[PDB]
């Protein structure tokens, strides 16, 4: 029950999203440059055209079969493309065939730039196969190549028994007995504890807060009758 | 192959977080109740020592 | 592993008793690995927790599209990548937060432990029970 | 002979560290592609906020004495 933090992410997410979008630089980067974080998340997680409008026109850059249908077979609801775009989400492993609710633009702000998150990621990769190859053979061929080096060069060696069991051992042979002695009274507090966690964290910032303000005011009471001393306090004790 | 080793890294994932946040919060504990009694080593101390 | 294939459908290629009677040949080969990408592909169904499991109807279909497939064998490797730093990430603070409790707790018990020497040595007098009592006097002096 | 030191030797070697060391020296990873993958989550979260509090209690303590 604390949903503060949650918004000022999401806003800061919108801030990485929009200079990522800004980075690429889309032919429709003219006339608007909204920078305000929650512009930017009522922009781009609220349902509007203008994001929608993004998605499509990439959409369109990465395959070019979805235009095909489009200007072929003109004439198409607005909703055919939702669906198909969940779809083609779906055969992404990343969203339900039913998951038009992300589509409509009505869904979490969250998961929505998650979402498109690892979508830029995906574009990113593609970009940067189809930099250093001229063609769609040649980047498929020396990705195959390279994958199969990758997967050649993870299993040629003795050392996974700790990756495949990461061990919890950085610890002294002093310090175990102290595990020892209490070994079976810990399965219970680990229930609900985030919430109470939470409140000794609020209520005893708020302990020290006011145990700082009681400290100096009685500091200052004591400096009030210190002052005709704090002159005449040059005398030593022993003289 | 990536997703089953993604499976697998995730299962090990989660059974070493289980552990090591049982074993960290256990030492956090102890250090809890050694700065206690640690505490009340340096108020005797300073109490016998300024009377 | 005929009830296998009839679960499965007919991409799974028949399996002879000759393969059985005599292990050889590369058609065993080929019928070990189908089996095994099978129940493997079983087992990511069956441990899938935080993703959905929808992907058993994205694995059935023969691939045909090239761009799709480089897509998704893509993603899969940057997700690798991902989960690969992320774990490393997780393992060095976990291995710095380990060395500093252990370095806290030594300090703490060198403290504690000098703290209860000097309790058994330095002090030899104790004569407290009077103490409140004579400041009353004290303040008689003063008085007076 | 200047051994290394028994109670701070060369770090507890993680594998992915390991081979994430070996693997930039094939060429086939940069630095770049993981610096925009390093994504930043809170983990031990339970055990960071535990932490906190007990060195608040600490000078709590302190401040009271």
């Amino acid at each position: 029950y604390s949903e503060d933090e949650g918004d000022s992410s999401v806003s800061r997410a919108a801030v990485e999203v929009f200079g990522k979008l800004k980075d690429l630089n889309c032919p429709f980067l003219e006339g608007l440059y909204i920078t305000e974080p929650k512009t930017i998340q009522e922009l781009l997680c609220s349902p509007s055209e203008y994001r929608l409008e993004i998605l499509e026109w990439m959409c369109t850059r990465v395959w070019p079969s979805l235009q095909d249908r489009f200007s072929s077979l003109k004439g198409v609801p607005t909703e055919v493309k939702i669906q198909e775009m969940t779809k083609l989400g779906h055969e992404l492993m990343l969203c339900a065939p039913d998951d038009q609710e992300l589509l409509k633009g009505c869904a979490c702000a969250q998961k929505q730039l998650h979402f498109m998150d690892q979508l830029l990621d995906t574009i990113r990769s593609l970009t940067i196969g189809c930099s250093s190859c001229s063609s769609l053979m040649e980047h498929f061929e020396d990705t195959r190549e390279k994958n199969e080096a990758l997967l050649g060069e993870l299993f040629s060696s003795p050392h996974l028994q700790m990756l495949l069991n990461p061990e919890c051992d950085p610890w002294p042979l002093d310090m175990q007995p102290l595990l020892n002695k209490q070994s079976d009274d810990w399965q219970w507090a680990s229930a609900s504890a985030k919430s109470e966690e939470e409140e000794k964290l609020a209520e005893l910032a708020r302990q020290l807060q006011e145990s700082a303000a009681k400290l100096h005011a009685l500091r200052t009471e004591y400096f009030a009758q210190h002052e005709q001393g704090a002159a005449a306090g040059a005398a030593d004790i022993s003289t | 192959l990536l997703t089953l080793l993604s499976v697998k890294m995730e299962n090990n994932l989660a059974e070493f977080e289980r552990r090591a946040e049982k074993n960290l919060l256990i030492m956090c504990k102890e250090k809890e109740k050694l700065q206690k009694k640690a505490h009340e080593l340096k108020r005797r101390l300073l109490l016998s020592q300024r009377k | 592993i005929k009830r296998i294939s009839g679960e499965c459908g007919s991409s799974f290629p028949q399996v002879v008793g000759s393969l059985f009677l005599s292990p050889g040949g590369p058609k065993f080969i080929h019928l070990m690995y189908h089996f095994a990408r099978f129940v493997a592909m079983k087992y990511i169904k069956s441990n899938s927790k935080n993703s959905s499991h929808h992907f058993v109807e994205t694995f059935n279909i023969k691939p045909q599209d090239l761009h799709k497939c480089i897509a998704r064998c893509h993603f899969a490797r940057s997700r690798f990548l991902q989960i690969l730093q992320r774990q490393d990430c997780v393992t060095q603070k976990y291995q710095e937060n380990a060395q500093l409790s252990v370095k806290q707790v030594r300090n703490l018990r060198s403290e504690c432990i000098g703290l209860e020497n000097q309790i058994k040595k330095m002090e030899p007098y104790d004569d407290h029970s009077n103490m409140e009592e004579k400041i009353q006097k004290v303040r008689s002096l003063w008085a007076s | 002979m200047a051994a290394a030191n028994p109670w701070d030797p060369a770090s507890a070697p993680n594998g992915a560290g390991l081979v994430l060391g070996h693997f930039i020296a094939s060429g086939m990873v940069n630095q770049e592609m993981l610096n925009m993958s390093k994504k930043t989550v809170s983990c031990f979260v339970n055990f960071t906020r535990l932490q906190q509090i007990t060195n608040i209690q600490a000078e709590i303590y302190q401040k009271n004495l």
